[PDB]
């Protein structure tokens, strides 16, 4: 944790590690923090082979052109991210990344997969 | 070629963990544009729009809820031009430090806290961390910094602040800090108020 | 309408070096801040390191210093990303963002992205 050497690497332990599930359907994602790293957590969608695209940022606000199904929120050191109704075009990998301390580090990620 | 715009800090330089702190680059010169550069962990460069009043050009740059990376030396430049934002002289370097991360030292006076006008005071700051270097503040704001001792006998790290010759009283404090964390600073040392009685 | 386009897929050798540049368009090459990001094959994203906004100084991640300059030239509106001694294992998709900016100096996110550029050290 701390040793002197300064503010260790913010460490974020995202789960669940894959998920699979239906149309219209509610899943959760957690992302946890080794520090304190406040409003200030991003969550990012990466479908494959395209780019990530930030989904939420500063916990709660959602950027343009987002869904209201993709819904997230948490502080201080508990995140989640909420997806109310699942729908085909959702289906990628999430990331959640801190944007507190220099050393910007991102979740394992979590993949979102229809059961058909 | 522009004159050097002046940076300061309100309230001051030393900042609290989790807490704000406003830098302003005032300047006699009109410049439209300001910016701020940091050296340090997180470089960064901040742009504000000058707002110009009676004639000088002011600028008040907002550092948030204090963490790590904003701290450092902040130097401030600015440019009337727009796009290539032809620049002014560097600001005076200006140190932000962050308080309150690592372990309280402790501050204490030789011969005493109270004391008589006159009377030499040497203000000593110890701690068991091995912090490489002390630092102290008066009234909440100071620049004295002085290297720690080897391990001493005692098993602490110490650093001696000869105040001198004491007339007027003050409240002191004392910081710890590491070479490799410069600008990164511990908790506050216990307040020590130096009393002067005079006659 | 900022987007970001890089440079092609590009395949060397262990020992080699690779440069990858990131080409800005839509805005003021010096208001962003553009960062690095890598994913690997065991490694979901990575911040190897970013440019400073105006002045163009970088700042580099402990596990990428040594080996990774970040550098841009306002002219040619590109970033770019240089790796000195590849290795078998830096063989990843590597992307360029934009990292955007808020109250306080803290920064919020990356909000452009790029394709990616893929090195991959084939012996
Ligand atoms: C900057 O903030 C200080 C402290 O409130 C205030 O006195 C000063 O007028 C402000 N300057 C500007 C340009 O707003
Ligand atoms: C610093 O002091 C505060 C109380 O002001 C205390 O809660 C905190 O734990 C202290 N930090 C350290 C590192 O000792």
């Amino acid at each position: 944790g701390g040793s002197g050497g300064g503010g260790s690497a913010i460490r974020m332990t995202q789960s669940p590690s894959s998920v699979s599930a239906s149309v219209g359907d509610r899943v959760t994602i957690t992302c946890r923090a080794s520090q304190g790293i406040g409003n200030w957590l991003a969550w990012y969608q990466q479908k494959p082979g395209r780019a990530p695209k930030l989904l939420i940022s500063t916990a709660s606000s959602l950027q343009s052109g987002v869904p209201s199904r993709f819904s997230g929120g948490g502080s201080g050191r508990g995140f989640t991210l909420t997806i109310s109704s699942l729908q085909l075009e959702d289906f990628a990998t999430y990331y959640c990344q801190q944007s507190y301390i220099t050393p910007w580090t991102f979740g394992q990620g979590t993949k979102v997969e229809i059961k058909g | 070629v522009h004159r050097k715009p002046s940076l300061l800090a309100h309230p001051g330089r030393l900042v609290k963990s989790e807490e704000t702190v406003i830098l302003q680059c005032w300047s006699d010169v009109r410049f439209e544009h300001f910016l701020l550069h940091r050296e340090g962990k997180f470089k960064d460069t901040l742009h504000l729009i000058g707002e110009h009043h009676d004639g000088v050009s002011k600028a008040n740059f907002s550092i948030g809820p204090m963490m790590q990376d904003l701290a450092g030396t902040y130097r401030c430049y600015g440019s009337v031009t727009h796009s290539p934002y032809q620049l002014s002289a560097p600001s005076d370097p200006l140190d932000i430090v962050i308080t309150g991360l690592y372990e309280k030292p402790s501050l204490s006076a030789q011969p005493g806290p109270t004391v008589l006008a006159g009377e030499s005071v040497t203000l000593s700051c110890s701690s068991r961390s091995s912090y490489d270097m002390y630092h102290l503040s008066r009234e909440g704001e100071a620049h004295e910094c002085r290297f720690s001792a080897g391990p001493k006998v005692n098993g602490t790290f110490q650093a001696d602040f000869p105040l001198g010759p004491a007339t007027h009283g003050g409240t002191y404090r004392c910081f710890g800090s590491f070479r490799d964390s410069p600008y990164e600073w511990s908790n506050s040392s216990d307040p020590l108020l130096v009393s002067v009685i005079g006659n």
